[PDB]
This record gives structure tokens, sequence and C-alpha cells, in this order.
């Protein structure tokens, strides 16, 4: 395979991840 | 009854308990129902261990005779001190560190050795999560990667290391672990493992970065889908030929293993971890609770599910077991007929195999007994025989996407708790600034404790987390828990606690909560205590290594532990267990 498929979806899982954390302490300063 | 004065005016007054909760609306977190304290409670008392370590000790330690230590210490121990954990810190409105110091000055060692055991646990386990998620991103592909071996260089036959051993045994002793001979041989970082390590931190802050303020949602999935897939599994597995096979040998009873030693310290050290008592979670989740909230029904309910669900977890696993094993048999068999039929040019089937063939030729005789006493525990039952049994089944990629999701699931729900017992205590201790907001403490816990595992991505790593698994639990736990009851009943006073038990429930506990916190739990915990001891001397401290250059390579090969082991072994379950008296030490000494 061109890409081994485990790096995209690590790629795709860690994606949401960080901007699932970038929000929540984006969401956290609002609430301040 | 101990004499310790200046009790009051250290902890709040009942009568101050009907005024505190309408002013810790600001400066204290608050569930949003109690359904989600309760999962969030089901979360960190259900995990990992239920699938390879309670299934397996379920019949190594007689098949359903098992249930005879485990249903007596589940009531005599687990209720009873979830019970006691559950009320004090509903009453005292502080996490673990908070309810011993404020009980009496010197018992901080008590809290301190209850953030110590949490780190040690929380770091390893992590790490086993970290394994769990490294599977599931190679599973979304129709051949999983652990079904065939490497072709040679030459591609004349299969790497000799996968050729003596299997597919799945190679993905993980080589291309996961990429494993050393020893502990004494360490190399480098496994990339591809600290990848998995970043994930699992970073999947770990995302969702405990504000408190149980974020947890609660998570508990939503993270405390349902288990359940869910584990159902889903059961309907699959009964489905497999061999399935009730592997069911029936679970349930086999020997009674002449109750009769050991050994058996009730295993059952009594899985009692204190499947409850995830003397880590100080719990007391810290109690604490978020009304003050007049029923936390003697929550202790009874939370004991029975955690009771239902080890029993149901087994009933996946051995299903899954007995699927395994009756392919194995089956394929033997076959291997065995095709012999007789391809050198006696031959039809013969199991039915017509024995009367069939009555030298050149070679039968590998196999027993469906021993397919089945092929089943282990930890990480190897779910990478090793889990991992090859799914393959063997229909629709591969999506089954074992399902119960690598699962197994993520329950670690995960354990990570909540593990991570509450670290980071409370350090907001008491007040080490950081309190302007700063708990998203810097709780990242600054998550950062340190990545770089620490660092340990287990060397190609050692897995024999460090071995050496660890067996100690960070265990005594530190067993002697935490025992200080917890006594400090509870001999210090702060069990009088002093059924008033204010009936203060909130409205009623003081029966004679069962009082017999088994003054005499029977304790005493329970000193036998538990003394079969440590007498187990250990015959541990011999040796430990399983790969070794692929090694006759009878396949063959286990135990080998003892360097003499600088013991140090380790000092440090991790020695210092969080003298902590207690050590503190208690400084402290009586620093006033005189
Ligand atoms: C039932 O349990 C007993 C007790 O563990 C088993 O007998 C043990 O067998 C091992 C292996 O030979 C010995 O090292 C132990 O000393 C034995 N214990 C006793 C008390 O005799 C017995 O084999 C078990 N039976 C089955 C069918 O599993
Ligand atoms: C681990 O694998 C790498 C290549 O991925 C290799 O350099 C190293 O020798 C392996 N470790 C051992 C102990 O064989
Ligand atoms: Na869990």
């Amino acid at each position: 395979p061109p890409v081994s498929i485990w790096l995209i979806v690590f790629g795709v899982v860690m994606g949401v991840i960080v901007v699932g954390i970038v929000i929540l302490i984006f969401t956290g300063i609002r609430d301040r | 009854v101990l004499p310790n004065p200046g009790l009051d005016a250290r902890i709040p007054s009942l009568a101050e308990l009907e005024t505190i909760e309408q002013e810790e609306a600001s400066s204290r977190p608050k569930w949003d129902n109690k359904a989600q304290y309760m999962l969030t409670c089901l979360g960190f008392c259900v995990g990992l261990g239920n699938v390879w370590r309670f299934p397996y000790l379920c019949q190594s330690h007689g098949g359903g005779a098992f249930m005879i230590p485990f249903l007596i210490l589940l009531v005599l121990e687990g209720i009873p001190l979830l019970y006691l954990e559950f009320a004090i810190g509903q009453r005292l409105r502080r996490g673990s560190l908070g309810v011993w110091s404020s009980i009496h000055p010197a018992l901080k060692g008590l809290g301190l050795a209850s953030m110590l055991t949490s780190f040690m646990v929380g770091l390893y386990y992590n790490t086993i999560i970290s394994w769990i998620m490294w599977y599931l991103f190679n599973s979304f592909q129709e051949p999983l990667p652990w079904s065939d071996c490497p072709l040679n260089e030459n591609q004349t036959g299969y790497v000799d290391e996968c050729a003596r051993s299997s597919p799945v045994d190679y993905f993980w002793y080589r291309e996961t672990l990429n494993i050393s001979t020893s502990i004494s041989d360490s190399g480098s970082i496994q990339w591809w493992m600290l990848l998995c390590l970043a994930c699992a931190w970073s999947v770990l802050y995302m969702c405990t970065i504000r408190g149980i303020e974020t947890t609660g949602k998570a508990v939503y999935i993270t405390s349902t889908l288990p359940y869910v897939v584990l159902t889903i599994f059961l309907i699959r597995g009964l489905t497999l030929k061999g399935a009730t096979n592997g069911i029936v040998f679970l349930f086999t009873p020997n009674v002449t293993e109750l009769a050991q030693p050994d058996t009730w310290l295993d059952a009594g050290a899985q009692v204190f971890f499947s409850f995830s008592l003397a880590f100080g979670g719990l007391i810290s989740f109690s604490s978020y609770n009304s003050v007049h909230n029923n936390c003697e029904k929550d202790s009874v309910i939370v004991s029975i599910i955690n009771g239902f669900t080890s029993v149901y977890v087994a009933i996946v696993v051995y299903s899954v077991i007995g699927f395994r094993a009756t392919q194995r048999y089956d394929d033997c068999f076959s291997t065995n007929i095709l012999t007789l039929i391809n050198g006696f040019d031959l039809n013969v089937t199991q039915e017509n195999f024995v009367d069939m063939q009555q030298a050149q030729l070679v039968f590998q005789t196999c027993d469906i007994n021993a397919f089945l006493s092929e089943a282990v525990e930890g990480t190897g039952l779910a990478f090793i025989v889990f991992t090859e049994a799914i393959t063997k089944m229909p629709l591969s990629p999506l089954w074992s996407v399902l119960f690598f999701i699962m197994l993520f699931c329950l670690g995960l729900s354990s990570m909540f708790g593990n991570m509450e017992g670290v980071v409370v205590p350090l907001q008491d201790l007040r080490v950081i600034p309190p302007k700063w907001p708990k998203e810097v403490l709780t990242g600054l816990i998550c950062l340190g404790t990545f770089l620490i595992g660092f340990i287990f991505t060397l190609n050692s790593g897995q024999y460090w987390l071995s050496l660890l698994d067996s100690y960070a639990g265990s005594i530190p736990l067993l002697i935490i828990a025992f200080c917890e009851m006594f400090s509870v009943v001999y210090v702060y006073g069990v009088d002093r606690f059924n008033k204010d038990i009936e203060f909130m429930i409205g009623h003081k506990p029966n004679i069962f909560w009082q017999v088994t916190w003054r005499v029977v739990s304790p005493l329970l915990m000193l036998i538990i205590f003394l079969f440590f001891f007498v187990v250990e001397v015959s541990q011999e401290l040796t430990y399983s290594i790969w070794d692929p250059g090694y006759e009878e390579f396949p063959k286990s090969q135990k080998i003892s532990y360097p003499n600088w082991v013991y140090v380790v072994v000092v440090i991790v379950a020695g210092v969080p267990s003298l902590t207690i008296p050590g503190y208690a030490i400084y402290k009586l000494i620093r006033n005189h």
C-alpha cells in the first residue's frame, strides 16, 4: 500500500483529538 | 476511640452541611445527574482486568468454585469498604488527601500513598491502552496484519521466527513490541509505540481537561459502549461452533483449589482492584454529590453491577476461547487425516480416522482440553488469543474494530478514575499557584506521565511493564485500604461516623456494616496481607523472555531477574507503603 493504513487512521484520529483539545481549551476561556 | 483532639474545627459540622452546598455552588464541581456519577463509578470499577485476569482466575482457581471466595470477599470487603469510601467523601466534602489529613494530621501519608499508587497504576495502564489503540489502527484492512507471516528476503518461505512461532505471536513480539531477549538489553524507543503513547495521553487529556465537568459527557459512551459491544460479542460467540465447550470449561468445579493460600490471595487482590479501592478517586467522586445522597444504596448497586459484569465478561471471553480451541482441534485432526490419506493414498473423517489409520507417517496427537488449556492471562489473551480467533470469523476486520473500541472504552473509563486520584491530591497540596486554571495542572500531569512512559517503548519495555504490573498493586492497595478502614473506625470514630451517616441517609448503618467495619473486614485484610509474604517466597522473581535464538524457542523460557530489580520492587511497592508510617513519624517528632 502507498501509505500504511494504520498511519492514515492514526492521522484522522489524532486530527480529531487535537481539534477536540483546541475547542475545549477555548470553550473554558470563554467560560472564564 | 484513639485520642485525637482538635477533630472539630478541622472538619465541617453537621449543622453547617445544610448551608455549605448553597455556597460550594461556586468553587466546587457538581454532577449534572445521578446517572453520570453512577456511570463514572462503574467505568472506574469495570476495567481491562475483568477481561484478561478475572476470567482466567475464575477457571485456574477452581471454575465456579472461585465464585465462593470472590463473592465472600465481595460482600465482606468490597461493598463494606466501598460504602466507607462513598460516605466519608460525601460527608467531609474533600478528596482523599483532604479526608485523611482532616481526620488526623499524621494520616496525610495515607493520602500520599493513594496518590502515588494511582500514578504508578495509571502510568502502565495507559501504556496498555497505547497497545490497544495500536491494534485498532491496524484493524481496518481485509487481511488483518496478524493473519499471515511476512515472506523471507528470498521469499523461499516465511520468516524463521514467524515460522517457528505464529503470525499472531510474530505480530505481538516482533512487529508491535520488537521485544529484547532480557530486561538488561534495552534498545531505542519504538517510534510507532511512542506515536500510540502520544495518542493515549492526548485522548485522556481531552476527556479530563476540566475534571468531572468534561468526564460526565465522556462516561455516557465510555461506560455504555462496552456493554453494547460485549453484548454483540456474546450473540456472535454463542453462534460460533466450539462456544459452550469453553463456557463448560470455565465453570467446571475443582474444590481442591479452594483449599490453597494462593487462591484467596488472588480472589482477595482481585476484589480490591475490581472495586478500585484505596486509589482515592471514589472518595473524590463521592464528595461532589449532595450531602443528603443515599450512598448506602449506591455502594450496593455499584457492587451488584461489578459482580454481574465480572461473570458476564468471563462468559464472553470463554465463548471465544472455546471457538478458537474448536478451530485448532479441527485443523489438527484435518492435518492428521491428510497425512494418513496422503501417505496411504486413501473418506477419512474424525468419526472414522483411528479405525481407518489402524512408522514413516507422523500423527500430531491433539486434545480439545489441551487447546482450551491454552487460555492465558494478561494482554496475551487480547493480543494473541482473541486476535487469532477473530481472523477465523466472517467479516474479520469489523469484529476486530468492535473488540478494540470496547477495550479502549474499558481502559479509558479506568483512566478517568486514576487521573482523579493524581490531580485532586495535587490541588490539596497546592503545588501550583491556585490562580492557574485546572487545564494547566491536568496538562502537566498528562505531559509528565507521558515522558516517564518512554521506558515501556524501549525494546525491553514489556519486561518492565510486566514487573510494575505485578507490584504497583497488591501490597500498597492492601495496606492503604487497611489504614483507611482503621482511620475511619479507631481514629475518627465509628460512633461519629454512624451519626454522620444518619444525618445524610436519614438512618444509621445496620449490624452488617457495624460487624464488617470493626471486626470482619480488617481481620480479613490481615490474612490477605499475611498470604502475600507466604506466596512471595515462592515467586523466585523470574520473568518469561522471548529470545527467538533459543532452544525450544516457541516454548516458555523463565529467567531470574537481575539483582538490581529488587531496588525497583522496593521503590514501587515499598515507598507507597512506608509513606503511611513515614509521614506519621515525621509529624510526631516535628511537634515534640
Ligand atoms: C484442584 O486443585 C488442586 C489444588 O491446587 C490441584 O492440586 C495441585 O496440583 C499442583 C500440580 O500438580 C500441585 O503443585 C499442588 O500442590 C496441588 N495441590 C494440592 C493441594 O494437592 C489439582 O490438580 C486441581 N485439579 C484440577 C483437575 O485442576
Ligand atoms: C528492532 O527493530 C529495528 C528495526 O525496526 C532493529 O534495528 C533492532 O535491531 C530491533 N531490535 C532487536 C532487539 O532486535
Ligand atoms: Na473502565
